[PDB]
RNA sequence: AACGAGCUUGGUGAUAGCUGGUUACCCAAAAAUGAAUUUAAGUUCAAUUUUAAACUUGCUAAAAAAACAAUCAAAAAGUAAGUUUAGAUUAUAGCCAAAAGAGGACAGCUCUUCUGGAACGGAAAAAACCUUUAAUAGUGAAUAAUUAACA
RNA sequence: AAGAAAUUCGUAAGGAGCUAUAGAACUAGUACCGCAAGGGAAAGAUGAAAGACUAAUUAAAAGUAAGAACAAGCAAAGAUUAAACCUUGUACCUUUUGCAUAAUGAACUAACUAGAAAACUUCUAACUAAAAGAAUUACAGCUAGAAACCCCGAAACCAAAC
């Protein structure tokens, strides 16, 4: 194989940006705010996987739920498609019966 | 062109193997090198021969001629061995 | 069976088993005798008396149907006059 | 606690196309035999150059879970008395600090022999002095948050921690308040005889 | 490519170390180096349990040699020496004849005179005392 | 403590020293290696090595055995059959006697649920709760009861220590907003009527001797009376104590609540009830 | 050890580094250098007795 | 420019009980018999095997006595395993020697049953016969089968 | 295999992504190929200044050269004073029965190229006749964590263009 003739730049990271400083504040906004919003409230992410987690064919079928109305003609045949493949995949085949 | 600044440090090593050793640098004295104390070795030299010295008599042994007329000229610009030599 | 569904993305009950089988909360399950009602008149009054019975299941039986069946089908059923209240513990049992 | 404030958030954005949403690849490249060559359906397969991925990430992926309430609440007393035997927190009866220059906040921490890093907790984020949070936001290492957002990774960050008297009494009752609980009937928010 | 292996050069490296001395294209190749390599090291393995038994064959051949000088067949000469209860190996029994001739001899003459004492004792039946150096020291 | 007084002399804790505790996780096995690669556990050749192995219940062709057992009746009917978590007398003395009942007070199915004395899901078919002879001869407790079913013996050991049972039904709707009653206010609806028992449990509840909110009010003496002499106790006269009043309270057949009234509302925000004035409303709310 | 082999000069240097390294010389000049990253005082310690003899 | 029925795109990552392939180290345990199947290039169950747990007798042997060299088995003894519970597969074609039946109350041949094996040592040949309790460094040692026969 | 509803609940600029065989097919729907529909690429790299004679950087891949060969043999190993002579040794993988002197596959180098899901079980914790941040389960349970099931390849079939 081949290997670099040079050492790469060095990488220097800010460990105390305001970003990584006030990581996490804010996480137990329920038990110490009264339960007023769950912290689940406070992710930032697509609408259909806010606060939820699933398996990849749980996961195209909640992407078609939300946004299935509002989605690209050949982005849905797909992700129409991508359903059908993991379908067959999890309900007929595997080693486990 | 992948990931990572380790990959590069062991190569930059492999370089270094085939720099030097191809090509090997002229001989240095081990003063020059790290790790040099003179006083500490000089105890040591007669700890490993088992020998009881006299550290003031041994230092002046090491002592050269040649080494007291360098030194003087790169001051310009303390005893030999002989009497040591000779009994 | 269908392991992930498309709709919810759950386990699906095989219906062939809830129109056969009871579960008792326990593990067991309980079955008919197959041919109980088919050919009687050739039948001896002792084979057709076993028949009318009903039996339990296997350990391998057993752990087939609760793969086929849901969680919701393995619950605590509070029915007043059940005829199957008694039934649905195992009493000095050691093993 | 500390590996939930990392991962419940998390959403990862990497994704690679399959075999099917590669471009082309539609038609079948040569006959099975009197080629000598091996059999492909696809010029757009795994075994190919320009295909799509085998095994990728598929997609945004969550890495969402909660822990239960109570395990969350107990790492947050778990975390307070390891502050407190380490000799790293600081009870302090208001925040007030004779003036607003940054130097002088730093200074007393090397003074009082604190922490490089110096975690504040006020009680209210509305009431909080003026004069503090001038000097803080100026400073990197000295992070000013409200009671309500204490939470267990900020600690372990941060070296030393300074807590208002309200609010030590603030956290007291908030987490004491996990035990000696029934199991919510409701979610809390909706009105309860005795919770505020 | 989210991951590659970016230290695969010496991976390479510790099987072509072990093959420069080899001859043709696998001194310089993976594909054809590895397979040499492993053979290579599979007759190291079978070969440190067999220097120890053809050094011995070696020893015998010298020890043959040796004691045939001095007239006796290689049988006559280990035996007897062990029937006079003097325990030698043969690694340092060719050491003997190699580097001490005059030693050996001593050996080929005392290895002699016990087998003459065994013929004579069975030559001769009944109570009779054996000879001086058939006689054998015991151990409690 | 000791244990706490270690912690001090270890250095800082901090995002670095974080462990894991002890086998709380697993490797997770890869196919990269020999035991795990190659043939990676699937075997030989064959469908179940190309991932292609049939449906569960398939045995080879020959009729399944799931499939060849007779339809039988077990579950018919399931998704509608009546169920009443029941309560024994153990769980209702040890609920009062740690303060998380108050016998004093009326007893319903909002203050068992409140107190967590007894778990009721409406959605999985739930009734009501039925009293249960367990416990009886430690139940030494006077307390004015409402529960859906009673049994024969239930009702001897309330009526014995000098207390009133009484069962009442509550039809799917009624019970959701008995068991939950705060959320119905949230939502600001008017509160309904309940139903009166459909005909097959109308005989239960018109019983005399099943105590039936429904009963005629003056059978309940013979029959408490012909109970008292079965199980050897002489019936204590409710009147003369003090708690007369309270151990009577019943309340009306259409009410969830017994000091609400049907077609109220209520303003949590502003602590009020609003009564409809309309009398058309009115009609239908009494009736 | 210092004090056990006095024909052995030891030379200590803490420095901020990565890797700890001990590096041995012998009399005919040759070196060695062995790492010692992540190892136990007792690894060490058998380690170094090994050098010396 | 290969028509028993054109070609291009899409369905489509068609499907394949079939062929091929499936990437680090280390330690350990470890088998092609019975049943059904549009089944015999497959699958499912039994039997075997395995990881864990529970607690107590298990293997060889087993006198008399039965039912007739076995089916059964009691005190013993030599010895450490056996039963139950929970989870889980792959496997379901053998190969050769030596014994004993049974097919035409034959040898053979085809089956069936029991036994053994899978060297680096030996037997012109040499996975299957004979000597061989695992694997480690040593320029130690005693040995096995065998190295043909002298009738 | 498919699969409701009634009825409850809700105020909603970033990257533990890629970095020239990767990420889009893309420097381009271009060159090229087909009568047409249509299919479909490859690659670039100096410095602050080229109005400083285009840098650097590397025993580094296969392939060659420098430097053809010298009885004898899976090309090595034990060795040895000595490179070869002497002794020992039936390529690899897949595959057949657990055997190959078979039968498949590989000229060589670089890069790329195939195990994925939590019903049941085990392990680890929180609280405990209760657990769960609403609907769930419970005759010690309940909640959370960790722990799992690949790749390539037909002859064909249907729709619509050409
Ligand atoms: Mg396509
Ligand atoms: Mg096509
Ligand atoms: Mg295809
Ligand atoms: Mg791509
Ligand atoms: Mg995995
Ligand atoms: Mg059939
Ligand atoms: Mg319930
Ligand atoms: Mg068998
Ligand atoms: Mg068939
Ligand atoms: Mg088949
Ligand atoms: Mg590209
Ligand atoms: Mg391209
Ligand atoms: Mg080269
Ligand atoms: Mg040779
Ligand atoms: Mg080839
Ligand atoms: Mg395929």
């Amino acid at each position: 194989a081949f290997v670099r003739l040079t050492l790469p730049p060095p990488k220097v990271v800010d460990r105390w940006n305001e970003k990584r400083a006030l990581f996490g504040v804010y996480d137990n906004i329920g038990i110490l705010g009264n339960f007023e919003k769950h912290p689940k409230e406070l992710i930032k992410g697509p609408v259909w996987l806010r606060g939820w987690r699933g398996n990849e064919l749980q996961r195209c079928v909640r992407k078609k739920k939300f946004v299935g109305n509002r989605m690209f003609i050949e982005d849905l045949h797909n992700l129409n498609k991508r359903i059908s493949y993991l379908y067959k995949h999890f309900n007929r085949h595997g080693k486990y019966r | 062109v992948k990931k990572g600044f380790r990959a590069a440090f062991r190569f930059q090593k492999e370089l270094e193997r085939w720099r030097l050793l191809r090509c090997p640098p002229p001989p240095v004295r081990r003063s020059e090198k790290p790790n040099w104390d003179y006083h500490a070795e000089v105890q040591a030299f007669g700890s490993r021969l088992q020998e009881t010295f006299s550290l003031d008599l041994l230092k002046t042994a090491f002592i050269n001629s040649c080494y007291i007329k360098s030194e003087e000229a790169k001051r310009q610009s303390l005893k030999d061995n002989q009497e040591l030599f000779e009994q | 069976l269908t392991y992930c569904s498309t709709r919810k993305g759950k386990r699906k009950t095989v219906k062939s088993v809830v129109h056969r089988f009871l579960r008792l909360h326990s593990g067991l399950w309980l079955r008919r005798k197959a041919g109980y009602k088919k050919k009687l008149w050739k039948k001896s009054t002792a084979r057709k008396k076993r028949l009318r019975e009903f039996v339990f299941c296997s350990k391998t039986q057993s752990k087939l149907l609760d793969k086929m069946t849901t969680s919701f089908w393995k619950r605590r059923n509070w029915y007043a006059g059940d005829p199957y209240q008694m039934y649905h513990d195992r009493t000095n049992l050691r093993v | 606690v500390a590996i939930w404030q990392r991962n419940f958030r998390r959403i990862s954005y990497a994704n690679t196309k399959t075999r099917a949403e590669v471009s082309g690849g539609g038609r079948k490249p040569w006959q099975q035999k009197g080629s000598g060559r091996a059999r492909h359906g696809s010029i757009r397969s795994p075994l190919w150059r320009g295909g799509g991925v085998a095994h990728g990430p598929r997609g945004p992926t969550s890495y969402y879970y909660m822990l239960p309430m109570k395990v969350r609440a107990l790492g947050l007393k778990v975390a307070l008395t390891v502050k407190l035997m380490q000799d790293d927190l600081h009870i302090v009866d208001s925040l007030e600090l004779p003036t607003a220059d940054p130097q002088y906040l730093t200074e007393l921490a090397q003074y009082r022999h604190w922490g490089s890093s110096v975690l504040l907790v006020d009680l209210t984020h509305e009431e909080m002095p003026k004069n503090v949070v001038a000097a803080t936001s100026g400073l990197n290492s000295f992070n000013l948050i409200p009671a309500v957002g204490l939470n267990v990774y900020s600690m372990l960050k941060h070296q030393t921690l300074v807590l208002t008297l309200p609010s030590v009494a603030f956290l007291e009752d908030k987490l004491l308040w996990q035990d000696s609980r029934y199991t919510p009937l409701y979610p809390f928010r909706l009105p309860y005889s005795d919770f505020p | 490519l989210r991951n590659r292996l970016t230290d695969r050069y010496w991976r390479v490296q510790e099987v072509l170390k072990h093959a420069q001395h080899f001859r043709g294209r696998k001194n310089r190749c993976y594909r054809l180096a590895v397979r040499a390599v492993t053979r290579a090291f599979v007759k190291c393995t079978k070969a440190r349990r067999l220097k120890k038994r053809n050094l011995r064959t070696l020893w015998i051949n010298r020890i043959t040699a040796a004691s045939q000088e001095h007239g006796l067949k290689y049988p006559a000469f280990i035996v007897n020496l062990i029937k006079c209860q003097v325990e030698l190996n043969r690694k340092v029994l060719v050491d003997l004849a190699i580097y001490e001739p005059k030693t050996f001899k001593s050996l080929a003459a005392l290895a002699k005179r016990r087998q003459q004492e065994g013929f004579a004792a069975a030559l001769g039946d009944g109570k009779e005392p054996e000879g001086i150096f058939s006689r054998v020291v015991q151990y409690h | 403590g000791t244990s706490l007084d270690l912690l001090r002399s270890l250095p800082r804790v901090s995002l670095a020293n974080l462990k894991p505790s002890p086998n709380s996780r697993k490797r997770e096995r890869r196919p990269r290696d020999r035991r795990r690669g190659r043939k990676c556990g699937r075997g030989h050749k064959g469908e179940r090595q190309r991932g292609t192995r049939p449906r569960l219940g398939f045995e080879g062709g020959q009729t399944p055995f799931y499939i060849r057992i007779p339809k039988y009746g077990f579950n018919e009917g399931h998704s509608f059959r009546h169920q009443y978590q029941p309560l024994s007398l153990r769980r209702l003395q040890y609920l009062i006697d740690l303060g998380r009942v108050d016998p004093t007070q009326p007893i319903d199915l909002t203050q068992l649920v409140n107190g967590r004395g007894v778990t009721i899901q409406p959605l999985k078919r739930d009734y009501g709760v039925q009293l249960v002879e367990e416990g009886a001869d430690t139940f030494q407790a006077k307390i004015n009861i409402e529960v859906q079913l009673a049994s024969e013996l239930a009702i001897a050991a309330i009526e014995k220590n000098g207390g009133v049972v009484t069962t009442a039904f509550y039809d799917p709707r009624s019970l959701e907003i008995l068991c939950k009653p705060i959320p119905f206010f949230l939502r600001g609806q008017p509160i309904p009527k309940r139903m009166l028992p459909p005909e097959s449990l109308v005989p239960y509840y018109t019983d005399a001797k099943n105590r039936g909110y429904l009963a005629d009010p003056a059978k309940f003496p013979e029959a408490r009376l012909e109970l008292a002499m079965k199980f050897g106790y002489v019936l204590p006269d409710i009147t003369k104590d003090e708690l007369f009043r309270m151990l009577s309270a019943r309340k009306d057949p259409r009410q969830i609540f017994f000091g609400l009234a049907p077609g109220w509302v209520v303003n949590m925000a502003d602590k009020k009830i609003l009564k409809p004035t309309d009398e058309n409303l009115l009609k239908y709310y009494s009736s | 050890f210092a004090r056990r082999n006095p024909g052995v000069v030891v030379y200590v240097n803490p420095r901020p580094c990565a890797m700890p390294r001990i590096v041995a010389e012998y009399l005919n000049g040759a070196v060695r250098e062995e790492n010692v990253n992540s190892k136990s005082v007792e690894e060490i310690k058998s380690l170094v007795q090994k050098l010396a003899d």
